[PDB]
């Protein structure tokens, strides 16, 4: 699978296929990784679907509890570090690699990677999953401080897409989100809609 | 196979208002033998039984815990037991153990205590029900006994022919397996009596 | 084993084959994939039959006490959600593959659930041994908002599909279609493959067998 | 890692009479859980008065068969005769053991007519052990099958029953019925019945439809 | 390695086992006691991995006498059987599987003798005749062989020393003797050792 | 290595090199050999005693096992090559049938020897 | 090859009135790589003859260049003697058992198709040497997932056309594009007839995927 | 399996069950373990049955070659030294192979077990196969070299009797031989089954 | 390590890292991946470098000596289809992963890829080793069919770069070779000359 | 496990052997003899697997005899010593390595008795008394206690006999009966067998 985030100025950009895998055989063409943890924190799921929706549920829930007793709204850096604490405490069970986006008011749009092994990182744009390795150049070169709502989009359809062409793992339609102060903006990328890169074509 | 290792073959059959269980003898260490009347088959009531194979020491546990439960049952509820209801007694007596399972394989038949309609049926490792209307087999013979069941097998049979026909099918099926035979019992089962007859087979 | 669901207009149908298989000698020609949930919810099984049966049987208990507690019908979210968390707990080594299915007051939902606690939220799943062939007949001939007539005929051609291409799976399908409003459970609903009929006779006359023993003893009726 | 054998079900019966001699298989191949096709012999003529079948590794299955139309061949070309029966079954034992350090994962059966005119079975192991029978099953289903012909054909476990010797007709019917009843309840076998007989006048190949999976 | 031998009889149980006690090619003892009385009229043979079988045999034996002191009334063999599977059934499941290889004998003055076998793997049988060990492959045709359920007492001794003179001449292990005694109604009775120069 | 057909048959039909070898043999020193019924005897006649040669290392009477014994005349070199090939051979059937040779066993291997150096190449 | 590098993915073939027709996706995957996404998996052995191959390509290509040698020496004799498609198929099978038997396995798993002497010819081969024919074949996850179509299709209709034919392997690629993941949108498809082999260049299989804003 | 064999004055007796397995499948009730190599000496089978037939067809052919170029019949000790010798070259390349040459020559009555693992070894009575070590019991408390033929035959139909009540991988049929200066005779291929009716 | 190779109007490109690692360990940091097979042929070499050492020799030797005999240029077929038999029968034993490269009078400038397991296509640009997973969404976004020479060395050396940046066993300097009509001019880059991409900073 | 014993004296070399051959659980032979006659003055014992022993030894033998017949005077005692141990060193590192476990015993008119002692890789040693088995464990304290380099044939065979009833009461397996036989000027002699 192929999972990416971006943070633009106000917001972020989340990115998944919708693809999982058994073996060879695609079990579900349609899956939604992008998980709503809360009204603006979002989750990406990579590694054990298992073990990525376990997580995701009991996450949601003490976030939940503790926003509502709180009575203000939650923060991505709170999310993450309880995905953080879940997945270091069973590193050794749970085969699973997380990437956290959100807005809050205090931070605005944040990104957060928590990769296999429990360790928690804030990054301008992190990727993950099987095909993560083959856009890390892509990502590295396109990227530009500054950029837009729109423009982080299209540049994250761009790196899906690549990775999905090459990676058996990774497929399916791009699916997309877009979030902040104002809310959630999801849109499904499908067939011409996907960017398409030319083949050598010798 | 750890079913192997004491070997034995159980098998039942229906018929009209009348069942038949059938069960090997042997007790045997994986090729050598010990005892030539093993009991596999235990009564579970008035018209109604069940029939062990695999593991001898989980036969023997289980039939045990087994009567152990039916007699709380019978006492508490005031009634024979069900045939269906030993089945999902079973089921869960086994599941119990579903992590380090009893290595056994059972069988019941029996007639409804108020109908007298007949029920068989067999239980998985771990305490998978099969209802069927026709047979159920159980041990290392069950390839063997299954195809001639299906031959000798026909419907709505009397007493005699249900006799004959598990007769044939378990003596022509343990004479082709080494860890099975030594003799084979047949308990008829019907509405006014239980008859019990033990067969002429080949001790080798 | 091949099961197999859909979601058609107004409700869902379930469907699956009916051999249980020790190995690969048939055992049960007639067996019953398709497990009582709720009223409204149902659900079929694949992988190990036992631990199949005892989880629906749990969550069946569970959500008995859960709809009459609350005075409304169940959920299917709940029994994913139950079922997914139970799965989980035991991290896979309780082998029950499931589709699950029912119609609630939100509208027809269907789920399948992996023995580790993967669920997926589809309109069409198939699960077990002829699982790829029936996704294949479903690939095919899906097509969103079916009549009920036309989504059966699916479901059977899928399941059949499964049967005549796969060795674990066969001897009948079972049907199962639940709506907002009615369940219509066809258990004999087609009879694809039939034993042949036997051409000789072999019925042995009284006195074929030998006996040495011989024990009647009399039950008391009244 | 590299597994040179498969499992590719198939069964296999032969049955011997007075003045014939029936084989008969299915017709069904299968690797795994999956069906390759429904309409493939396990049953081949090697001469007039003889008819092999073989079951397992369809590889070494073909590969089998080949060697013996070549032996036979080489035979008759070099002793100006067609093979008997039981020569055909001594030289496939020694080819059987030629690789049994790496064998032929296969059971095999001859059918055929002897020298006297008689039915003849000869069953073999993988590894070239050959045995003559008045009956046998091979394959997946043998142990199915096995039992009913040892109570029809021989009358075993049978108590004040004629011997009668075996006829066309009633071995035909059993072979029919014992197929139906290891299709009902096997996997492997199931897609059709090819019988080929033979007899004095020659080889008759009959077929008869079995439930698909 | 250790060889016990059983022989039921219509009114007596025969049993007889090696006095050895070995640890590897050396031979340590060659007067070890493998029978332990559980009451006056029952006794129980154990064979198997060192440690267990001496801590069962002394569980069994500590519940047996137990069960007299409270009730007044010694256990039947039976009850003694079922008891000691029960025990040992338990245990192979448990993180304690005690690797013993049994045979049990008694007299009731009501169900008359009695000989119990059980494995390893604590299944039962009642039995007319039983042995234990790599001996019990060689002897047990003999028993077969030249038993009768009418024997007398002296032919039994007969066939036993028929059984442990094969043992003798055939098995690569050395038994030079015996342990023998007998149940009935009056008691357990010990009898010469069968010893073979 | 060396492949040459030495031995041929001449017109007329005779094998000269056969021929010539048995002329050599009756170059060779004298022989005798006589059986008895309890007895069996062989004697060879010197050819000159010497006075220096060591009696011991001329015998032309050898021992190819306990129960057999041969005597030659000819070639003593190829004399000495034949009786360690029919030594060799004796042992190593007692070794591979359980029993001591027949001299009928062990003339045959000798002379299927000495054919096999009339019909092989190079020899 | 003990273990596969670079593998190609399913084959599927069915014979139709007066032809055969045979696909196979342009990819070359090294282990859930799409590395190499044009590649010819398909062969034209001679006028009446095709072939296509799954598994290691380095050794199809092995296979490409020895048969090619093969049917090259056939046409120079000039004795208007041609390798038929069944002799192709007995030579493969006996060339992959033997490679079996040796434990040195070619991991290719083939498809032979041909149209000789008014008669369709399919057949498989597996790299232990089994072989088999059939009015369809499919290898792979194929197997699985396209062959029920086509065998229900053909067993309702037991003689196809040359369109419908072609409109049922599109299909089948369609299935096999959304369900497995070692496969490619581009594929070829290769038909033989009297005419004789013509293959086709890259196609798509036109996906929909409407089920996702569900 | 069970076999028996062991020498008494009047000849050589023979005896052996007549089951096959594959595991715990009775594959065969009527195999005849015991080959007759020639007229004049016989083997039987234990393990492969494949090994054993394949590998005393073979010794058979050479004690014909033996026979022809001699003019004398082999004996049986060169003819277990020959089988011996040819295992031994597959030794350790998973032969199972147990068998018991017997025949009468110069010497006498002359009874050798060759097996796979390589030995061989003369004597007076022997038994090969999973029934051997029931068949022991019976055979040394019955055996006696001074012994009626019929007494001979009773107590080797009596041992593989007990050895396949006890033992589940041997049954079937006794096929008991008798060997004497002549040559061999097959006297009975009694079923265990009417022996059961028999000795009960 | 990381080698790319890439085909322009009457030529090619090559390009390599110059890094070599046993382990974690860098036992030479200047080493020369690119191996001129003839005058006009040059080969880029991945995997076992003493694998690729002695098959380069092997086909070197082999390549000239056909050469000679022929009295005429070889050709870039020829020699990629030598490393191909030759990786094909010891496919067992050597782990090689070679991209060939030259020019020809009759078909130009061509590009073989011979990777493990001895299969041989031309490819208009073709990378290999470890780092090319890291650049395989790179290439195929910014390649352009009609590239120039200079064209195409920017893009390899952006391409290696940052495969150079992200995989550990690829590092170094960067080797660029451009073959011709004219002949081959080899440059290297190191420090500043490699194309820096910005990482992100927070 | 099989059981030899060696013992040297001045004028002769004593040897002894159990006389069973085995099957997994069964004594299969009781009348065994693991002698073997290389030539009248010496003697060789093998045990080890099965079918080795008897190849190996009776290989030697016949290589011997054959010196002999070649020759006209049969090997010393060290020198056949050194050739089996030639040929047993040869095959360990080949792919038939013989796996046998030996005791040789010999009289030379000159150098006098000779015992020779290999293992089944081969390592040589002369020894004035030796064995082999399981039972040399316990057996061989009893010569070390009892022995003298000056001692009777007498005495030797009641040592031997002591060493053979501790077997009998200490040892697992059961050895019944042993074959004895003594060498010297005059040739090999067996004697009578010990038995229990």
């Amino acid at each position: 699978t192929t999972i990416m985030a971006v943070q633009f100025d106000g917001g972020v950009v989340l990115g998944a296929d919708s693809r999982t895998t058994t073996g060879s055989y695609i079990a579900n063409r349609v899956t939604d990784k992008l998980t709503p943890i809360h009204d603006r924190i979002f989750c990406c799921r990579s590694g054990s679907a298992a073990d990525t929706q376990a997580v995701a549920d009991a996450v949601t829930y003490q976030l939940g509890f503790h926003s509502i007793e709180l009575n203000e709204p939650p923060l991505v850096h709170t999310a993450a570090s309880l995905f953080k604490e879940m997945c270091y405490r069973y590193r050794e069970d749970l085969m699973a690699g997380i990437i956290i986006a959100g807005w809050d008011p205090q931070e605005g749009g944040q990104v957060y990677s928590v990769p296999m092994g429990g360790m928690m990182v804030r990054q301008s744009f992190a990727i993950g999953g099987s095909g993560s390795s083959y856009i890390y150049g892509y990502v590295d070169a396109t990227y530009r401080e500054g950029m837009t709502k729109e423009e982080c989009l299209q540049f994250t359809a761009n790196a899906l897409a690549l990775a999905m062409e090459r990676d058996g793992s990774s497929g399916g339609v791009i699916r997309l989100a877009a979030i902040a102060e104002s809310g959630v903006e999801r849109q499904v990328l499908l067939g011409d809609q996907i960017p398409k890169f030319a083949v050598a074509t010798l | 196979s750890i079913m192997s290792y004491n070997g034995g073959a159980v098998m039942a059959m229906k018929g009209k208002n009348c069942v038949a269980i059938a069960a090997d003898r042997r007790f045997g260490i994986q090729a050598q033998m010990v005892t030539t009347d093993f009991q596999k088959i235990f009564p579970m009531g008035d018209r109604l039984y069940i029939g062990l194979a695999g593991l001898a020491t989980d036969v023997q546990t289980v039939a045990q815990r087994l009567k152990f439960r039916l007699n709380l049952y019978e006492l508490k509820e005031g009634r024979q037991i069900k045939p269906y209801t030993l089945m999902s007694m079973v089921a869960n007596l086994l599941y119990e153990k579903r992590f380090g399972p009893y290595y056994t394989e059972p069988v019941i038949a029996g007639l409804d205590p108020k109908t007298f309609k007949p029920f068989i049926c067999s239980l998985d490792l771990i305490g998978c029900p099969m209802v069927t209307d026709d047979f159920v087999v159980s041990g290392t013979c069950a390839e063997q006994m299954y195809g001639m069941c299906e031959s000798l097998w026909e419907p709505n049979m009397d007493p005699d022919h249900l006799f004959e026909t598990i007769s044939q099918a378990m003596l022509n099926a343990v004479d082709r397996d080494a860890v099975s035979g030594m003799g084979v019992i047949v308990h008829i089962i019907e509405k006014d009596k239980i008859t019990t007859r033990t067969l002429k087979a080949r001790m080798d | 084993t091949t099961i197999a669901g859909v979601v058609y207009k107004d409700g869902i149908v379930l469907g699956a084959d009916t051999r249980a298989t020790e190995g690969m000698v048939v055992a049960d020609k007639n067996c019953s994939k398709i497990h009582f949930i709720s009223p409204n919810i149902y659900c079929c099984g694949a992988g190990t039959a036992a631990d199949t049966d005892m989880t629906t049987q749990l969550i069946s208990s569970n959500l008995e006490l859960h709809s009459l507690s609350t005075g409304r019908l169940p959920r299917v979210v709940t029994a994913n959600r139950m079922l997914k968390q139970m799965l989980f707990r035991y991290q896979g080594y309780i082998g029950a593959a499931l589709v699950l299915g029912g119609v609630d007051v939100t509208g027809p939902h269907l789920y399948s659930i992996y023995p580790h606690g993967s669920t997926d939220k589809l309109p069409y799943v198939t699960m077990g041994s002829g699982s790829l062939a029936a996704m294949a007949v479903f690939e095919d001939k899906f097509r969103p908002d079916m009549e009920e007539e036309e989504a059966k005929n699916l479901v059977s051609e899928a399941i059949a599909a499964g049967i005549f291409n796969d060795l674990g799976s066969g001897s009948n399908i079972d049907l199962c279609v639940i709506s907002k409003n009615k369940l219509d459970f066809l258990r004999p609903y087609t009879v694809p493959n039939k034993k042949g009929t036997r051409l000789g006779r072999y019925r042995c006359e009284k006195g074929t067998t030998a006996v040495l023993t011989e024990k009647i003893t009399p039950l008391e009726i009244e | 890692r590299f597994s040179p054998y498969v499992f590719n079900g198939g069964t296999i019966l032969a049955i011997a009479g007075e003045d014939f001699a029936i084989v008969a298989s299915d017709t069904r191949l299968s690797e795994g859980f999956s069906i390759h096709t429904r309409d493939s012999p396990k049953c081949y003529k090697l001469t007039d008065k003889t008819v092999i079948g073989c079951s397992g590794f369809h590889g070494d299955c073909l590969t089998l068969t080949k060697i013996i139309e070549a032996r036979l061949k080489m035979y008759k070309h070099s002793n100006n005769k067609a093979m008997t029966t039981g020569a055909i079954a001594a030289m496939l034992s020694t080819i059987l053991y030629s690789r049994r350090f790496f064998p032929y994962y296969v059971y095999n059966i001859i059918g055929g007519l002897d020298e006297e005119g008689k039915g003849a079975v000869y069953s073999f192991d993988p590894v070239g052990s050959y045995q003559r029978d008045s009956f046998k099953a091979g394959g997946s289903a043998s142990a199915m099958l096995q039992p009913l012909l040892d109570n029809q054909v021989g009358f075993k476990n049978m108590q004040n029953v004629e011997h009668v010797p075996l006829s066309l007709d009633r071995a035909m019917r059993l072979v029919k019925d014992v197929f139906i009843s290891a299709a009902e309840r096997d996997v492997y076998t199931g897609d059709a019945l090819r019988i080929c007989i033979v007899t004095k006048e020659g080889i008759r190949e009959e077929t008869v439809s079995l439930r698909k999976d | 390695m250790e060889y016990l031998i059983g022989i039921q009889g219509p009114d007596y149980v025969l049993v007889a086992s090696d006095r050895v006690a070995a640890s590897n090619i050396v031979q340590m003892k060659d007067d070890h006691d493998k029978m332990f009385k559980m009451s006056e009229k029952i006794l129980l043979l154990c064979v198997g991995e060192a440690g267990d079988t001496v801590q069962f045999a002394e569980y069994i034996q500590k519940n047996v006498q137990l069960y007299k002191m409270r009730n007044g009334y010694e256990l039947s063999p039976t009850a003694a059987a079922n008891f000691t599977r029960r025990n040992l059934a338990d245990c192979l499941r448990s993180r304690t599987p005690y690797h013993v290889n049994l045979l049990l004998a008694g007299y009731d003055e009501h169900e008359g003798p009695a000989l119990y076998y059980m494995d390893y793997l604590a299944a039962l049988a009642k039995a007319p005749f039983a042995a234990h060990g790599y001996g019990a492959f060689l002897t047990l045709s003999i028993l077969d062989r030249y038993y009768t359920p009418t024997i007398s007492r002296e032919r039994a001794v007969e066939l036993l020393r028929k059984c442990l003179e094969e043992l003798q001449k055939r098995f690569i292990l050395n038994l030079p003797t015996f342990s023998v005694r007998i149940i009935d109604k009056n008691g357990i009775h010990d009898l010469d050792n069968i010893s073979f120069p | 290595s060396y492949d040459r057909a030495i031995t041929v048959f001449s017109p007329d039909g005779h094998l000269f090199q056969v021929e010539y070898a048995q002329e050599a043999v009756k170059k060779g020193s004298t022989a005798v050999g006589v059986r008895g019924r309890d007895i069996v005897v062989l004697g060879v006649e010197k050819k000159s005693v010497a006075k220096l040669q060591d009696e011991r290392t001329v015998r032309k009477i050898c021992a190819l096992d306990d129960n057999v014994c041969m005597a030659f005349a000819g070639l003593t070199a190829d004399a000495r090559i034949v009786i360690n090939r029919a030594r060799v051979e004796c042992q190593s059937h007692r070794l591979t049938v359980e029993d001591p040779v027949t001299v009928e066993y062990i003339t045959r291997y000798i002379a299927s020897l000495k054919q096999r150096y009339t019909q092989s190449n190079g020899r | 090859t003990q273990n596969p590098m670079v593998t190609g993915t399913s084959v599927l073939g069915v014979k139709f009135e007066g032809g055969v027709v045979i696909a196979a996706d342009m990819l070359g995957s090294y282990g859930s790589l799409a590395r190499f996404r044009n590649i010819s998996r398909i062969m034209r052995v001679n006028n009446s003859t095709m072939l296509g191959a799954s598994g290691d390509y380095a050794d199809f290509q092995y296979l490409k260049q020895v048969l090619g040698q093969m049917v090259i020496d056939e046409e120079l004799l000039g004795d208007g003697h041609s390798y038929s498609p069944r002799a192709i198929h007995s030579w493969l099978t006996r060339a992959m058992y033997s490679r079996r038997s040796k434990m040195n396995p070619l991991w290719n798993t083939m498809v032979i198709g041909g149209y000789a002497d008014g008669e369709s010819f399919l057949g498989y081969v597996d790299m232990l040497g089994v072989a088999y024919e059939a009015p369809s074949l499919a290898t792979g996850y194929g197997a699985y997932l396209a062959q029920p179509l086509l065998r229900e299709v053909l067993e309702k209709q037991p003689v196809l056309s040359q369109t419908e034919a072609r409109d049922l392997v599109e299909r089948c690629m369609r299935v096999l594009y959304y369900r497995d993941a070692r496969s490619y949108n581009r594929f070829q498809i290769a038909t033989v007839t009297e005419k004789g082999v013509e293959i086709e260049g890259p196609l798509s299989t036109e996906t929909n995927w409407d089920i996702a804003h569900m | 399996t069970t076999t028996l064999a062991f020498k008494f004055r009047h000849g050589v007796i023979v005896a052996a069950d007549s089951r096959a397995t594959a595991g715990a499948y009775i594959a065969s009730q009527t195999v005849k373990k015991v080959i007759e190599i020639n007229p004049y000496l016989l083997g039987t089978m234990a393990g492969g049955a494949a090994d054993c037939s394949f590998w005393e067809r073979l010794l058979a052919r050479q004690c014909r070659i033996y026979e022809l170029r001699n003019k004398e019949r082999i004996s049986v000790a060169a003819a277990s030294k020959l089988l011996a010798n040819m295992v031994y070259q597959y030794k350790g390349m998973g032969l199972s192979m147990g068998t018991m040459i017997c025949g009468w020559d110069k010497r006498g009555p002359g009874l050798y077990y060759v097996d796979s693992e390589g030995n061989r070894i003369s004597g007076a009575t022997f038994s090969v196969g999973s029934g051997s070590v029931y068949a022991y019991g019976v055979m040394d408390r019955g055996y006696s070299y001074d012994l009626e033929v019929e007494q001979a035959y009773d107590l080797a139909r009596r041992a593989i009797y007990q050895a396949t009540y006890r033992d589940a991988y041997s049954g079937g049929a006794v096929n008991l031989y008798h060997v004497r200066e002549d040559g061999w005779i097959r006297v009975s291929s009694d079923n265990v089954a009417d022996l059961h009716e028999k000795y009960s």
